């Protein structure tokens, strides 16, 4: 798995190219890959860390 | 003997034939997948029991075709003989 | 091209979604209104 | 120790009264593990007939006569039972069924293929399963290598040729050629395997200069272009 | 139990609307 092949590159490009067309028709959900990376409680926890760094640096 | 064909002759004759040929095919798969060569005494006994039934309808019903397809040859032994010119050493 | 052991092989050993998507895209590339 | 073959050996050696298998408990019962109810149509029954017909002369040295006669009683009883059941079975037939033709076809073809050990289609790696293939081919080789060499046909079309006492008909060898094409094709198997390896490992070994849709892709052309880069000359 | 010819053995033997309903809308 350390190396890549022509089959691996072609499969990766075909998979990533069919995932992009299925968002126009909305026949795939992809809410998990969205919200596991947004994660708004993690976002406000990080903003609280930035606010605490503003408090500690002033 | 028969022991079942009397009971099943009262209705249709043909369901037992297919239900026995499927058992023959399953037992043949189970003999292929076991490295055994001689057939068992349970399907040999179950073989003739098929061939009896297909006989009796031909004895009784005289089904309208009973098709004929033969290779129109059969193997026979033929005479052999040595050559008559003697051997040279 | 001789089947020699093909019979013993047969003895021992006995999509639509993206095609419809491609038809949908081939219909999207006909009229400007979509 | 195959007593049902020992009787055959004593019959085919033409000396069965001179030994008579030494019927005691030590010899006639050591091979039996009554007698085991012979399997064949008549090939193991005519031997019992001749064995009783030879053992009518001593009549007291052989104690095993009674179990053989009990099996004769069993055979006669089973035969009478079958004759009564065949008398009833021909009386138990319905007056009208009209058996279908295109299923009689399938039952005849299926029975014929299941007689002579060939695979029937339905219409109703891993060296475990590599040896189970390579042990069915040795079956067919050591079954074809026991046919007699003086094998010949007699078709139904020699009547149009009027073969005399010595005329040498021209369709006598339509089975012995067919019984050698199989026997020599099942020995040239690991030669066509070695030719198929040299075929596939020289067609698939290029795979990017003959196939058009592979040598026109971006990545294959880029790899073939990038392997040909000559090294940079310093100064 | 007579053998048969070889040339007679060889002789007897919802995903649609899920794109259309999304192609009519958009």
């Amino acid at each position: 798995y350390n190396n890549v092949t022509l089959k691996n590159l072609t499969a990766f490009q075909l998979l990533s190219q069919r995932e992009n067309i299925c968002e126009l028709l909305n026949l795939v959900e992809s809410t998990e890959r969205h919200n596991s990376i947004i994660n708004p409680e993690r976002q406000r926890m990080s903003l609280e860390e930035m606010k605490k760094m503003l408090d500690a640096l002033k | 003997g028969d022991d079942e064909i009397e009971n099943f002759r009262n209705g249709t004759p043909d369901k037992l034939v297919s239900d026995s040929l499927l058992k023959l095919k399953r037992l043949r798969k189970e003999r292929i997948l076991n490295k055994v060569l001689k057939p068992t005494t349970e399907e040999r006994e179950l073989y003739f029991k098929v061939k009896r039934i297909l006989k009796e309808v031909i004895l009784a019903k005289k089904v309208s075709k009973v098709p004929i397809n033969n290779v129109r040859a059969f193997p026979v032994l033929q005479t052999n003989y040595n050559g008559s010119i003697p051997v040279v050493r | 091209s001789l089947p020699i052991e093909d019979n013993y092989i047969r003895e021992v050993v006995g999509s639509k979604l993206m095609e419809c998507v491609n038809d949908a895209v081939q219909t999207l590339l006909q009229g400007d209104d979509k | 120790l195959q007593e049902q073959s020992e009787l055959m050996s004593t019959v085919m050696n033409n000396t069965p009264t001179t030994v008579a298998a030494l019927a005691a408990v030590a010899a006639a019962s050591e091979t039996n593990g009554t007698i085991p109810k012979p399997r064949s149509s008549a090939q193991l029954e005519q031997l019992l007939y001749r064995y009783r017909a030879i053992q009518n002369h001593p009549k007291e040295n052989k104690l095993e006569i009674k179990a053989i006669e009990d099996t004769f009683r069993n055979i006669s009883r089973d035969q009478d039972i079958y004759e009564t059941k065949l008398d009833t079975l021909r009386k138990s037939i319905d007056k009208g069924f009209q058996y279908d033709e295109d299923l009689l076809n399938k039952h005849l073809v299926a029975l014929q293929l299941l007689e002579k050990d060939t695979d029937v289609p339905d219409y109703f790696g891993d060296p475990d399963t590599e040896i189970r293939i390579s042990a069915r081919i040795s079956n067919r080789i050591n079954e074809l290598e026991r046919l007699p060499a003086n094998l010949g046909t007699y078709s139904l079309d020699d009547c149009l040729e009027f073969i005399t006492k010595d005329d040498l008909s021209s369709r006598m060898d339509t089975f012995k050629i067919k019984a050698l094409v199989e026997l020599k094709s099942l020995k040239l198997l690991t030669k066509q395997k070695s030719i198929r390896q040299k075929l596939i490992n020289n067609v698939a070994s290029q795979a990017h200069h003959n196939i058009p849709y592979l040598r026109d892709s971006p990545f294959t052309a880029a790899a073939q272009r990038s392997v040909q880069i000559r090294s940079k000359v310093i100064v």
